[PDB]
């Protein structure tokens, strides 16, 4: 899924 | 930077006042009469942007951050006002930003154990908003996590929590978060598959997210939902219960139709499904005969993905050496 910034 | 430096000073004096109280067992703080909420709202602002991410790693932020939110969380819990709400949805965005690529403050959040249950709670907040947040920094902490941090991410009950989670949430938004926190999970340890799979109404709403009708036209919970279920298939394959879950809401002829998907990420979590379910069932084996699963996984076998290519070979020979009886010319 992986990692993001907040969105 | 020393606007930075001034608000992260105000943050830790107050967690400090806290901490106080705390020992003493003066009135309890309160986080409005330290004007936190204001604070936390403005370091979150800074923390979208690279250059201020980098000041506020060098003032221990993602620390002052974190214990803020877990003293506040232990102080009120879930019977607490919307400024506190407010101050915790704050400090989680920061988090987010602040844990994304970044080893060290990956590391850093999930030690700190007390932190990782409040994170764990939030969950459950009244705020669908701040279950979203909380998911977002489950997320980033749940991928590449070295092996401390993945056994604090399952003692502190995350997994459950997460799942929990997803049965109820309305907004997509929400879902997309709890979906990915969950599917980097999935992939940690057979345990957080078993606990997936124990959750009432888990499976069937996994299920259900394969044909998710997203608004905003991406494939997110598709993808998702997909990639917890195929991580957590290797143990499906085992119980007859979880198989027929999946059979009655419709699984096989949908993990079918993500074979044609331009996502291959879709095509490589239904191959990694497929192989693991035609494994053994001989009714399964010839439900998907039947749907002419051969011929569709024969089209993959040459695919440049590793696990594409892989997994629709190995799904293909499951299905080759167990042909239903019914097909030998018939009888």
């Amino acid at each position: 899924a992986g990692e993001a910034a907040y969105e | 930077h020393h606007h930075m430096l001034h608000l992260l000073e105000q943050i830790r004096a107050y967690c400090e006042t806290c901490w106080e109280w705390q020992e003493a067992h003066n009135p309890m703080p309160a986080p409005v009469e330290h004007q936190i909420c204001p604070a936390v709202c403005v370091l979150m602002k800074l923390s979208f942007d690279e250059e201020h991410r980098h000041a506020m790693n060098e003032l221990g932020g993602l620390q002052a951050i974190a214990e803020l939110l877990q003293v506040d969380c232990e102080m009120y819990g879930l019977t607490n006002d919307h400024y506190s709400i407010t101050l915790r949805r704050y400090a989680g965005m920061a988090l987010t930003n602040l844990t994304f690529g970044d080893v060290a403050n990956k590391a850093t959040l999930c030690s700190m154990k007390g932190c990782m249950r409040a994170l764990v709670a939030q969950l459950k907040s009244e705020s669908e908003d701040l279950q979203q947040v909380i998911a977002s920094v489950l997320r980033n902490l749940s991928w590449r996590a070295d092996v401390n941090s993945k056994k604090t991410l399952r003692e502190v009950g995350s997994v459950k929590a997460l799942m929990e989670c997803a049965l109820e949430v309305k907004k997509e938004s929400t879902l997309k978060s709890v979906l990915s926190a969950l599917w980097n999970l999935s992939a940690h340890c057979t345990e957080n598959k078993a606990d997936i799979c124990a959750v009432d109404g888990a499976l069937a709403f996994l299920v259900g997210t394969l044909t998710y009708r997203s608004q905003t036209n991406t494939l997110a919970i598709i993808e998702s939902g997909g990639g917890i279920l195929r991580n957590v298939s290797s143990l499906i394959a085992t119980n007859e219960d979880h198989r027929q879950i999946l059979r009655e809401n419709n699984c096989l002829q949908t993990l079918l139709q993500h074979l044609k998907s331009h996502s291959l990420t879709i095509v490589s979590n239904a191959c990694g499904t497929l192989w693991n379910l035609s494994a053994r069932n001989p009714k399964d084996q010839e439900a998907l005969w039947d749907m002419g699963a051969v011929s569709m996984l024969k089209n993959l076998i040459h695919s440049k993905h590793k696990m594409i290519a892989m997994g629709s070979a190995a799904a293909l020979r499951n299905l080759m050496a167990n042909r239903p009886a019914k097909y030998k010319d018939a009888n």
